[PDB]
């Protein structure tokens, strides 16, 4: 599974749900079988959803994803006591979809910063669009566009663009990094 | 590093791969260049070897997809979800599919196809993925450096704990 890297507001703007949750038990659910006939399944977890930032109002009781990494499934803890912030795809009422592409890290990994922006910060900048710097030079091509420069200035997708950054429209200029 | 379960891995040292389809994003010949050498990252240092076939059944069957597939893995348009595999068995087993919806290329821009095989192909072998950034079977891409590219150390001694060096 090879997944684009994605700064934070990104993954806030592009997922259907983004919530706090916890996740208690694992089980597999049949799904039936595929074109050569192999039992395809789905991992069921049961989670207890804290808090949600974005999403439809019934709660989420559910986040299924695939059995295997390679195919982008998500392992998360299910002993109760770790925390995760959560975005991924949104099923029938009550149920979520996630891959390794989702943005999914632990709760407590997060800086202050990245907690609040969570709130309404990411929102305001959706109509931003975050530029990935695979390699310099790279250049800032339009007004409406962040360049996000963590993997080229230092070596982590998680760097202090991502930490402490959003990208939101000025009055002036349009798109421009903000700490706040 | 990190391996599938070890007892199911290739038991032939012989492997096949056939390129199903092609991106219109690159020639033929790129994309044929950007595979041999993604394989050629892992014969080097396995007594693994790898031959395309033009036609018929092969062990790694390669084919780029948008959205739905043919699987139960449907791809997401740009950006997102860039490629998956499937560890060594039969039919889907050892296979690799590229979300076309991606610009695939040779270069720094769009999806480097050439490192995001090596990636998959690693999975194709019975690699699972790396908990290191630095490590080619770490699933989230990012542009490797400048122009030369190495297998990382984490990613040798995985697959030679896999075939032997
Ligand atoms: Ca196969
Ligand atoms: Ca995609
Ligand atoms: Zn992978
Ligand atoms: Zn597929």
């Amino acid at each position: 599974c090879s997944c684009s890297p994605v700064h934070p507001q990104q993954a806030f703007c592009n997922a259907d749900i983004v919530i706090r949750a916890k996740a208690v038990n694992k089980k597999e659910v049949d799904s039936g079988n595929d074109i050569y006939g192999n039992p395809i399944k789905r991992i069921q977890y049961e989670i207890k959803q804290i808090k949600m930032f974005k999403g439809p109002d019934q709660d989420i009781e559910f986040i299924y994803t695939a059995p295997a990494a390679a195919v982008c499934g998500v392992s998360l803890d299910i002993g109760g006591k770790k925390e995760y912030l959560i975005a991924g795809k949104a099923e029938g009422n009550g149920n979520m979809h996630i891959t390794l592409c989702d943005f999914i890290v632990p709760w407590d990994t997060l800086s202050a910063t990245q907690k609040k922006s969570l709130n309404h910060r990411y929102q305001m900048g959706c109509e931003c669009k975050i530029t990935r710097c695979p390699m310099i030079p790279c250049y800032i091509s339009s007004p409406d566009e962040c360049l996000w420069m963590d993997w080229v200035t230092e070596k982590n997708i998680n760097g202090h663009q991502a930490k402490f950054f959003a990208c939101i429209k000025r009055s002036d200029g349009s798109c421009a990094w903000y700490r706040g | 590093y990190n391996v599938f379960p070890r007892t199911l891995k290739w038991s032939k040292m012989n492997l096949t791969y056939r390129i199903v389809n092609y991106t219109p994003d690159m020639t033929h010949s790129e994309v044929e260049k950007a595979f041999k050498k993604a394989f050629k990252v892992w014969s080097d240092v396995t007594p693994l070897n790898f031959t395309r076939l033009h036609d018929g059944i092969a062990d790694i069957m390669i084919s780029f997809g948008i959205k739905e597939h043919g699987d139960f893995y449907p791809f997401d348009g740009p950006s997102g979800l860039l490629a998956h595999a499937f560890p060594p068995g039969p039919n889907y087993g050892g296979d690799a599919h590229f979300d076309d919806d991606e610009t695939w290329t040779s270069s720094s821009k769009g999806y480097n196809l050439f490192l995001v095989a090596a990636h998959e192909f690693g999975h194709s072998l019975g690699l699972d993925h790396s908990k290191d950034p630095g490590a080619l079977m770490f699933p989230i891409y990012t542009y490797t450096g400048k122009s030369h590219f190495m297998l990382p150390d984490d990613d040798v001694q995985g697959i030679q704990s896999l075939y032997g060096p």
